[PDB]
């Protein structure tokens, strides 16, 4: 059972420009001293057809972990458009916030993110040349999908990984 | 490619019922083969575990309690924080 | 309830036949798998639908299922 549990995430700047940074306030609880590091990662899903287009946006490595309620704000740089398959750039995708203990992932938070041109005429008639500066993004901040994984913290599975 | 590869465990009307159950209103025709591939990965994961448990217990057949335990090893996805 | 038992049961046997030859399932074991599979697909379709709605579409596409799997944090 989890020594570290995530208590909340706030998406601070939303909706936003495609090229705006992602601002999050993350709140978590650490119940007892841990020997190793926590690592929070933010991944942007570049293509739904494969993991090969994932872009890691940021990574916050914390060690040692302070015991008790921890609250922190960070700002992550946006994905770069050039790396995203053209036909998927201006459509819905997913971003993932995960956390790991000693490199073992124990929680993952997903949000849907829609991308849309900011003006009528472009929406109805998108250009062959993607105009990144007119893309607005909208994170479905009210609907986090949170998935936990059991891991070993600092320690009797009869069928271990 | 060959017949064994194309054996399926869920019909098209069944996929349409499940999608309606999930609040879906309209689907592309490509949803059928996508849903089937997803069901297959799920089943492979659970059955691999269930069978492992069965073999270590030397049982003749896979029992409900091997499957029930295998299902507990699947991650659960919740709708907010704390649960 | 939502899906027929015999096609499903045959698929389970075909997958089992990769991990272990002529290992059979008890009918209550198959039933538990069948119920879990339905609940799994229903939940997947809910996220798939949510994806479509957030994209401002009414028709779910393969990409909506692919993304719903990412956002459910399935470890590919």
């Amino acid at each position: 059972s989890s020594i570290v549990s995530l208590l909340g995430i706030k998406v601070l700047n939303n909706p936003a420009k495609f090229t705006d940074p992602y601002e999050f306030e993350i709140t978590f609880e650490c119940l007892e001293s841990l020997k190793h590091d926590l690592e929070w990662k933010l991944t942007y899903v570049g293509s739904s057809r494969s993991l090969d287009h994932d872009q890691e946006l940021d990574s916050i490595l914390v060690g040692p972990v302070p015991v008790g309620v921890n609250k922190f704000v960070f700002s992550a740089d946006p994905p770069s458009a050039e790396l995203i398959p053209a036909s998927e750039l201006v459509s819905v995708t997913v971003i993932l916030l995960s956390c790991s203990y000693d490199g073992r992932e124990f929680v993952r938070v997903g949000y849907y993110v829609n991308n849309e041109y900011d003006e009528e005429e472009l929406r109805e008639n998108p250009p062959a040349k993607v105009q990144v500066d007119h893309i607005v993004r909208n994170i479905l901040a009210e609907k986090p999908r949170v998935t936990r994984f059991n891991i070993v913290w600092d320690n009797g599975d009869l069928y271990p990984p | 490619k060959v017949l064994r590869d194309n054996i399926q465990g869920i019909t098209k009307p069944a996929i349409r019922r499940l999608a309606r159950r999930g609040g879906v209103k309209r689907i592309s025709g490509l949803i059928y083969e996508e849903t089937r591939g997803v069901l297959k990965v799920f089943l492979e994961n659970v059955i691999r575990d269930a069978v492992t448990y069965t073999e270590h217990a030397k049982r003749k057949t896979v029992t409900a309690m091997d499957v029930v335990y295998a299902l507990k090893r699947q991650p659960r996805t919740l709708y907010g924080f704390g649960g | 309830a939502l899906i027929r038992k015999l096609p499903f049961q045959r698929l389970v046997r075909e997958i089992a036949q990769d991990f272990k030859t002529d290992l059979r399932f008890q009918s209550s074991a198959v039933m538990a798998l069948q119920e879990a599979s339905e609940a799994y697909l229903v939940a997947l379709f809910e996220d798939t639908n949510l994806c479509a709605i957030h994209a401002k579409r009414v028709t779910i596409m393969p990409k909506d299922i692919q993304l719903a799997r990412r956002i459910r944090g399935e470890r590919a």
